């Protein structure tokens, strides 16, 4: 029944995203974040836009960052419920997936309100976002909110006190903090093991110091703690939507400076700068001063960053995706160890792996 | 709605009904309207080969009476 | 068609085998019954079979060659084989029992008949028994695959290709024996 | 004669199922394919559950003549001998346990 | 009584239990997994049309390729394409499935799964909507409603 | 009482689809006997209904003509039938039909 | 600030141990496990009846292609080329010539819809609205060969889903 | 006129199968939230038709079988056993009236775990077998369970004839004196047909679990047919057995229609439960008879030995 050694082979989704990208104007290379973590999109979104602001040394406006951490929210809720879902389907209780993929249903409506796409948005952009919210759309975000709650309740009774699922789960892949440190875990795979990091608290990125929320923390460890701590983070996501919803401020949702954010298409149609601008950034693309970042933030599988090369021009020299499931991934081995068959199933799970990003 | 699900459970139901009725019904057609006589003992079976022989028609559930005493 | 089309390039290949061939495949599925019925024993019948990927290149050769319009080819193996030798050689790249019997054509037709009453392909037919136990023939004045650039692939190379999903489950093979050539 | 007839029409209903359930898709004629003792090593526990099942399925059988047993005369010896056979039972089993004859892990 | 009338009514027996008991092995390679997800979720409900959602390869009568197909990956399709028993379809879902999409132009990516196998149904979209993956199998119902299977046979 | 009131409302679907043949026509081309407000018919024959007590997403539908050019649609629909002024408002992309 | 989510040790009175002993002994966890499925069997379901009912969309929706005209029924393409420049998944070729009354117009305008991954950048970037993500999502096809879709094809797409077309772009062009 | 009967058992049986596999997946999408088949025919009403046609005209799997014999007979085994089943239940009268039909239905089903064990012989694969030996060891696991279980009621009943155990409940019904074998004895029946939360044939633990591997199987139908009849063949056992239903001689239908709807609610609950819980892993349902039910059982066994000598209950032996 013993797993004696676990020797992932992958590669299988790996489609030279790294390589094409240096083909790209950066704008252009945008739509690859969202197939990356695919149930991420709009986190990786932001991500690669942090980056490049970064090097463009430039900010969005206010209005922009609030929406940003508002879809930030609401993909990890759309992540989480694939995450525990999925890891409850695979070890059989399929029930729970069906229950919270209608949940997800309504968020991509969501997703595609404001882009258009229900998934590969590419709404968050270098410079803020693509447009503003339309009108009425807060108010179904509020009344999702509002019941959304009862819906994670009704998941819990199914497993949080389930003696089937607890003999799955508990002391299942335990992790110590010095092992999760050194192996380059992130996110949930450090907090579970009692680690208190999240970079939203520790490295904020746009206005996430501006809202109240609380970072669970684990004991053990092991599968169950872990899942302890993203069903718990699901309710801190509520938590925040509830602020950004009423906090949202007024104003213009790209940085109003058209060398990097295209004008609006009434000026673009009337003003002769404008037409230029215009007409230069869907063409050749801004250019990014030279110079090399790491830009990282808390993706929902965990830290999720860029190393962004800029030579100067309108195309990334190089730029590299640290995945948070590829550190994650690599420790299986090692976290597998002394375990059944049936562990291995409950530890992929644990991880939350997607394979867009372990391979890019 | 949950009540969709019935017509495929009445289906069910009616499956599973009929061989119980059927068999109810079998019995007592050839055991002229009684039911099928249990024998589990060899005493039980003796006296059913004595109401064979008793009936005259060599069948063990064809009751004599009284009228067959003289 | 020679009268109809004169610039017609006809090519004239013997028995194909290849993975799909309905030759080696035959003589595997003989043994699908235990009776291996044969002309005599599988003697008096001379074979030159050709691999269908020769045929092909041929056929392609052909296209490409402005020399070969208006002509005859005949496209065969580069060894003959008897029927029996054949046969055998294929039981014993399969892996399978060899039991050989005589038969002659009267009580091989009737086999025959019983298999083409089938409303779909006949396992086997009087036809299908004729021409497998008509000798190959020798036809030195038409051009074959060399004139084409294509060089015979033996049998021996490609057996295993065709018969290795026939076998049950140190490959002494036994290469068949090769009728002299010329 | 009827619990023959019985036995008799399940099997051959069965037996006609499974070959027309072989025969019938040769209506179609698909398309040929062309493509495809020892240990297992077989592990000690696996055996060692067959064993035990096996073990305890004995004693199970001593034990079904109880229904009839009960309607003795000598109960105070029918019930020693009961619960005697019962607890050998629980004794195996505790004997297994203890010597860690009911573990998974290697 | 004719054997044409014969044939045609039992094609359409045959044609009507193929079509309405569908079973996908869904091969999902990457993004388009999830809107192939959505499509078994409560909203569109794939079971509802007698499709069942999660299939084993043995039982399967259609496959779904659901993502990017990578040359590393490209060898394992093609062998479980080869065990699918017949009558077997293929429905290729998503751009990076039907010729490549945003990875046309890498080193490591297959071009298309229809050079790897043959194609029945063909879904746009990067992803497609889990409403165009259903269009797409109700699709497939009508191509095997279709088919001609005994009319054919009978005039052989 | 209650569950005499669903009784009664399951008998009104039938007269709300003309009889028993209408009732068994909509079961058996749509797989629903829904009773709605009829909004509109298309060229086509297309008929479009709402009912707004239904909750988002069934609020709205269509019953496809049998007969859409020179194909007989009985039972054959397609999404794809819709034609585009219509397709708006099926898909509530707006309204108002 | 943090909070645990699995620290709290259980007491060890008899009131609670027996609490605990007949939660194992009488399954009541597992029982209130089925008590929430058997409430969903009494829910109605959330299936929509496609294609008789649909999903709802939003005028922004990113669906098949069509290149538009203005109401005189001239072609609003003036072969830029910025949709080619801008295409990610470089789906879009196009030449250009001047028409016989001298107005300057695409000779080709093709989309492998294979290659487009419909992020609707190429509407974005136009810069007189000629090429468009139009609302319909229902267009797969039997072969291969079918998404390959030359200015022929797109302009027919317009001409069928202009009416659409020109109601969405109303409805969201104030956001544009 | 018996062969009549035979056959008035045999086919309802045939199409009550069919029609659960409807009502699991229509029962399962309700508490998904859903609605399952209801396209193919009125609410899916002709759905199991579509699928029986579909199965019985699709090519044959591959790989080749080791052993022929062994293939044919695995299934063979599988639905003579599980129609032999039926013969004995009274419902209320038994198609065939056993002095000993309680050890006749213990006897054939512990011949039911030979089809597994042949058709992992004849699939080829070494890691096939595994998985057949696997499922072996957790059926004769649980066949001990039943069999105490079953041998502690009898105790109460007074012999090993089924239509005994209908006199026995003609005042109350076995669940309320016996509630703790109850409970055991329905997990084991569920363990028994290898369903969830005991599927692990099906499951995500087993060597040959992988989509992508492949061995020497089928025909599909069959096996399933042989296991859905099974799973209401236990459940009908079940109801007898815990759930009597009175019996009026002159309205044997009575018994029937009653009869009949406990038979189907115990059946429903396997769907219930199998949407309501994740997997045991092997070590764990093991565990779960040998550490937990077995040790229980037995003092169950004890105690019912014991419980009718002890309060002058002891029931009549004819
Ligand atoms: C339990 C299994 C027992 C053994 C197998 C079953 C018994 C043997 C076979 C006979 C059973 C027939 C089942 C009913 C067939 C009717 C199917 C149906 O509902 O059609 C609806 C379909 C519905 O059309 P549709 O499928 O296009 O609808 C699309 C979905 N909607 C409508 C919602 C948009 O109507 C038809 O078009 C008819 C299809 C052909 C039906 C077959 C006709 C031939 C039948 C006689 C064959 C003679 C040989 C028999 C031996
Ligand atoms: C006991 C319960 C059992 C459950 C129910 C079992 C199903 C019963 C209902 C379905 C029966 C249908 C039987 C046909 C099986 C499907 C055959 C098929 O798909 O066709 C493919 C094949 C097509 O043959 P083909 O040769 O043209 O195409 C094959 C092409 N290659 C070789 C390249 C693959 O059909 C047949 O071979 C013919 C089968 C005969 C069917 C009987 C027809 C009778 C009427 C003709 C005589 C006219 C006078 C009357
Ligand atoms: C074959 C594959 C697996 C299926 C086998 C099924 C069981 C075999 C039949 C035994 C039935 C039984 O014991 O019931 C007792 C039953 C029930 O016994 P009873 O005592 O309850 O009732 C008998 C009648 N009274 C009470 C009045 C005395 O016995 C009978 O009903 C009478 C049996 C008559 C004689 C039978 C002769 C044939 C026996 C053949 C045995 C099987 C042959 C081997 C097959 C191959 C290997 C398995
Ligand atoms: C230890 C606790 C055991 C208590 C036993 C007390 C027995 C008292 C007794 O008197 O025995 C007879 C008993 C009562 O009948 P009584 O009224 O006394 O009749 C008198 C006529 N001389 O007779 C009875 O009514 C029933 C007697 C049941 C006693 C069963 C005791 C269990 C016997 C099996 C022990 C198994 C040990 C195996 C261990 C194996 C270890 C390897
Ligand atoms: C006056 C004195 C008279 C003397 C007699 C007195 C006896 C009464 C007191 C004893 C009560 C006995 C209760 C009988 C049930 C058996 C209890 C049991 O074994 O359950 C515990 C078992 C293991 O539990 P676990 O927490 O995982 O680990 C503990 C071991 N370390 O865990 C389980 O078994 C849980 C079940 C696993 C299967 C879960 C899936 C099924 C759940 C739904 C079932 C719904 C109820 C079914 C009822 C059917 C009735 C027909
Ligand atoms: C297909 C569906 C068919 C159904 C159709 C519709 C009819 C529905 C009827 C089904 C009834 C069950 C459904 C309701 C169950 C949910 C109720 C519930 O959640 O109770 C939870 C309760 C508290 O549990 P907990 O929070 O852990 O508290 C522990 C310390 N107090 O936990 C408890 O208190 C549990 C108490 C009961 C424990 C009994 C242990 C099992 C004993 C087995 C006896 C079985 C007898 C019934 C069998 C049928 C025969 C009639
Ligand atoms: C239930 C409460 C009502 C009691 C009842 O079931 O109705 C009894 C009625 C006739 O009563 P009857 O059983 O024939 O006579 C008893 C003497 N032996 O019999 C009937 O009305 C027919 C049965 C209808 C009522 C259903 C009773 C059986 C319920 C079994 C539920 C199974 C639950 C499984 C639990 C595990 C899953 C969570
Ligand atoms: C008045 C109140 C009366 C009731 C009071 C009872 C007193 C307590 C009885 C003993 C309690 C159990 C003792 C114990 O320590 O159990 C723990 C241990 C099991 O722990 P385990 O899971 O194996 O640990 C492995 C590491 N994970 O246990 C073991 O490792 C070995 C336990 C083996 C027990 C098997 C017994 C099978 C028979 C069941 C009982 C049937 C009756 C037996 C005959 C007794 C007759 C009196
Ligand atoms: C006259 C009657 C003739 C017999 C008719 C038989 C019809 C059979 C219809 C089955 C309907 C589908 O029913 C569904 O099938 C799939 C198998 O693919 C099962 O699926 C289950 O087994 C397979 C393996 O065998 C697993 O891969 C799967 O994860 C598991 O859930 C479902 O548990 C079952 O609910
Ligand atoms: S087609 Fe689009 S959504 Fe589908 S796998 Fe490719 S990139 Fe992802
Ligand atoms: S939607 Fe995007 S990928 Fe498709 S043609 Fe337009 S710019 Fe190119
Ligand atoms: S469609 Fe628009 S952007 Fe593209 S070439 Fe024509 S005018 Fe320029």
């Amino acid at each position: 029944e013993m797993v004696r050694k676990c020797d992932p082979h992958i590669g299988l989704l790996h489609r030279g995203t790294e390589k094409l990208i240096e083909y790209k104007t950066y704008l252009q290379a945008l739509p690859y974040f969202d197939r990356l973590d695919y149930v991420s999109m709009m986190c990786n979104e932001q991500a690669y836009s942090l980056a490049v602001e970064k090097l463009l040394n430039i900010r969005p406006p206010p209005r922009a960052q609030w929406i940003r951490v508002l879809f930030g929210e609401i993909t990890r809720l759309l992540n989480h419920i694939m995450a525990v879902t999925t890891h409850a389907l695979d070890i059989g209780a399929m029930t729970p997936f069906f229950w919270m993929f209608e949940e997800r249903e309504k968020m991509f409506e969501f997703y595609e309100r404001v882009s258009g796409a229900r998934m590969h948005a590419a709404y968050v952009r270098p410079g803020g976002v693509h447009q503003d919210l339309p009108l009425g759309l807060m108010d179904d975000i509020y009344e999702f909110s509002k019941n959304f709650s009862l819906r994670i309740d009704e998941l819990e009774e199914m497993l949080t006190n389930n003696r089937i699922w607890r003999n799955r789960t508990v002391d299942i892949g335990i992790v110590t903090a010095e092992d999760a440190l050194n192996y380059g875990f992130s996110g949930v795979m450090l907090r579970g093991s009692g680690i208190q990091w999240d970079l939203r608290k520790t490295q904020p990125y746009d206005v996430y110091d501006q809202v109240e929320f609380d970072v669970p923390i684990g004991s053990r460890g092991d599968c169950y703690d872990r899942y302890l701590c993203r069903v718990e983070e699901m309710r801190q996501s509520i938590r925040i939507i509830s602020q950004c919803l009423n906090k949202m401020p007024p104003g213009e949702i790209k940085v109003d400076d058209a060398k990097v954010s295209p004008p609006k298409r009434a000026e673009m149609k009337t003003s002769m700068e404008s037409l230029i601008h215009h007409f230069k950034l869907y063409t050749e693309g801004y250019q990014v001063p030279p110079g090399a970042t790491y830009t990282a933030i808390e993706a929902p599988k965990g830290e999720f960053g860029v190393y962004l090369v800029s030579d100067g021009s309108s195309r990334p020299y190089r730029c590299k995706i640290k995945a948070p499931g590829f550190a994650h991934l690599a420790g299986l081995d090692k976290m597998s160890k002394g375990h059944m068959l049936a562990d291995v199933v409950a530890i992929i799970g644990t991880q939350d792996i997607v394979f867009g990003e372990v391979d890019r | 709605m949950w009540f969709e699900v019935l017509p495929g459970i009445a289906v069910m139901g009616v499956c599973l009904f009929i061989p119980g009725m059927a068999t109810a019904r079998i019995h007592r057609f050839s055991n002229g309207g009684k039911e099928k006589r249990v024998a589990h003992y060899p005493y039980q079976w003796y006296l059913m080969e004595r109401d064979r022989r008793v009936s005259g028609v060599n069948r063990s559930y064809v009751s004599k009476g009284l009228e067959n005493i003289d | 068609v020679r009268e109809t089309f004169p610039e017609a390039t006809i090519i004239k290949p013997a028995e194909i085998f290849g993975r799909e061939d309905r030759f080696l495949n035959y003589f595997a599925n003989i043994r699908w019954f235990g009776g291996v019925p044969l002309i005599s024993l599988g003697k008096k019948t001379v074979k030159q079979p050709v691999y269908i990927v020769d045929v092909t290149k041929g056929i392609i050769n052909a296209i490409k060659d402005p020399d070969a319009r208006g002509k005859t080819f005949a496209f065969v193996g580069p060894s003959r084989y008897l029927l029996f030798d054949l046969v055998q050689y294929v039981f014993a790249v399969a892996h399978r029992p060899f039991l050989p019997y005589p038969l002659p054509h009267f009580a091989y037709r009737w086999i025959g008949r019983l298999f083409e009453i089938s409303p779909f392909e006949p396992w086997t037919t009087r036809d299908k028994v004729e021409r497998i136990h008509t000798t190959d023939k020798i036809l030195p004045h038409l051009p074959g695959l060399e004139d084409l650039g294509v060089e015979a692939t033996p049998l021996e190379l490609k057996a295993i290709e065709v018969l290795r999903r026939h076998r049950t489950y140190i490959e002494d093979v036994q290469p068949a024996k090769t009728i002299p050539t010329s | 004669m009827n619990l023959m007839l019985a036995l008799l029409t399940n099997f051959t209903l069965a037996t006609l199922l499974v070959i027309i359930a072989f025969w019938l898709p040769q209506l179609n004629v698909y398309s040929e394919k062309t493509s495809p003792s020892a240990r297992l090593p077989f592990s000690m526990k696996f055996f060692l559950v067959a064993i035990t099942f096996l073990l305890f399925d004995l004693e199970i059988a001593l034990l079904l003549p109880l229904p009839w047993a009960s309607q003795t005369a000598n109960l105070n010896t029918m019930l020693t001998m009961a619960l005697f056979l019962i607890i050998l039972l629980a004794v195996s089993l505790a004997y297994e346990w203890t010597q860690k004859g009911l573990e998974w892990t290697e | 009584s004719r054997g044409e009338y014969v044939v045609a009514k039992l094609d359409d027996l045959i044609n009507w239990a193929r079509r309405s008991s569908l079973w996908p092995m869904t091969f999902g390679l990457a993004c388009c997994a999830v809107e192939m997800m959505h499509m078994a979720a409560p909203r569109y409900d794939m079971d509802r049309f007698g499709v069942v959602f999660r299939a084993s390869p043995r039982q399967s009568d259609v496959m779904i390729v659901a993502g990017t197909l990578t040359n590393k990956m490209a060898p394992a399709l093609r062998k479980v394409y080869d065990q699918m028993p017949e009558p077997r379809y293929v429905v290729s879902m998503g751009s990076c499935a039907n010729g490549g999409g945003y990875y046309h132009y890498s080193y490591s990516v297959v071009r298309g799964c229809d050079r790897i196998v043959p194609v029945d149904i063909y879904v746009p979209g990067c992803p497609p909507t889990a409403e165009a993956l259903l269009y797409g199998i109700l699709q497939l119902q009508k191509k095997i409603k279709r088919e001609k299977r005994l009319r054919i046979w009978y005039r052989r | 009482m209650e569950l005499l009131q669903v009784l009664k409302r399951g008998l009104q679907q039938v007269s709300g689809h003309g009889g028993l043949r209408g009732y068994l026509r909509v079961l058996f081309r749509a797989n629903d006997v829904r009773v709605g407000t009829l909004v509109g018919e298309d060229k086509y024959g297309n008929k479009y209904y709402e009912d707004n007590k239904q909750f988002f997403g069934r609020h709205r539908w269509v019953i496809y003509t049998t007969e859409m050019n020179g194909k007989n649609t009985f039972w054959d629909v397609d999404g794809s039938m819709v034609p585009p002024e219509w397709h708006r408002w099926l898909h509530c992309m707006t309204d108002d039909p | 600030t943090y909070k645990y989510v699995n620290l709290r040790e259980p007491s060890m009175d008899m009131k609670s141990v027996t609490d605990r002993a007949a939660q194992t002994l009488l399954w009541t966890e597992l029982i209130r496990g089925l008590g929430m499925t058997l409430s969903y069997l009494f829910r109605e379901p959330a299936t929509i009846n496609y294609p008789f009912e649909k999903g709802p969309l939003s005028p922004r929706f990113r669906g098949e292609h069509a290149l538009r005209r203005y109401p005189s029924g001239e072609e609003r393409c003036i072969a830029c080329k910025l949709c080619e420049a801008v295409c990610p998944a470089q789906a879009i070729t196009i030449e250009a010539e001047p028409r016989a009354d001298g107005s300057r117009r695409t000779t080709r305008y093709d989309i492998d819809m294979t290659k487009c991954i419909y992020c609707g950048f190429c509407q974005e970037a136009c810069p007189v609205d000629a090429i468009v993500e139009g609302p319909n999502f229902e267009f797969s096809t039997e072969t291969h060969e079918e998404l390959l879709y030359n200015k022929e094809k797109l302009l027919n797409n317009g001409d069928k889903w202009e009416a659409e077309i020109a109601a969405n772009i109303q409805a969201d062009y104030l956001y544009r | 006129m018996f062969m009549i009967n035979i056959l008035m058992l045999i086919i309802p049986i045939l199409l009550a199968v069919a029609f659960l596999t409807l009502v699991e997946r229509k029962v399962l999408g309700y508490m998904q939230l859903r609605k399952g088949p209801n396209v193919v025919g009125p609410y899916g009403l002709l759905q199991p038709i579509a699928d029986a046609i579909k199965l019985f005209i699709k090519e044959p799997l591959r790989p080749a079988t080791s052993s022929a014999s062994m293939f044919i007979l695995a299934p063979i085994m599988a639905l003579g056993l599980a129609l032999t089943m039926w013969i004995p239940l009274p419902m209320p009268y038994p198609l065939i009236n056993m002095n000993l039909g309680v050890l006749f239905m213990l006897a054939m089903s512990s011949l039911a775990v030979y089809s597994i064990l042949w058709s992992g012989w004849a699939s080829n694969s070494k890691y096939a077998l595994i998985g057949a030996l696997r499922a072996v060891a957790q059926t004769i696991s649980y066949e001990v369970t039943l069999a105490i279980i079953l041998l502690s009621v009898l105790l109460m009943s007074g012999s090993f004839t089924l239509s005994t155990l209908i006199t026995t409940q003609e005042q109350m019904w076995l669940i309320l004196p016996a509630w703790p074998l109850a409970m055991m004895w329905f997990i084991s029946t569920l363990a028994e047909t290898n369903r969830a939360p005991f599927d692990l044939t099906e499951g995500e633990s087993e060597l040959v679990s992988g989509f992508n591997v492949e061995y020497a199987a089928g025909p599909f139908a069959l096996f399933f047919m042989a296991e859905y009849a099974n799973i209401i063949m236990m459940n009908i056992f079940t109801a007898i057995l815990f759930l009597g239903t009175s019996h009026n001689p002159h309205m044997p239908e009575l018994y029937t229609i009653n009869f009949t709807i406990k038979s189907l609610l115990l059946t429903m609950s396997f769907l219930w439960i199998r949407a309501s819980y994740p997997r045991f892993r092997y070590d764990q349902l093991m565990h779960l008879l040998w550490k937990n039910f077995l040790p229980l059982t037995l003092a169950l066994c004890m105690w019912h030995v014991s419980l009718p000598i002890l309060t002058s209950g002891i029931p009549p032996q004819t």
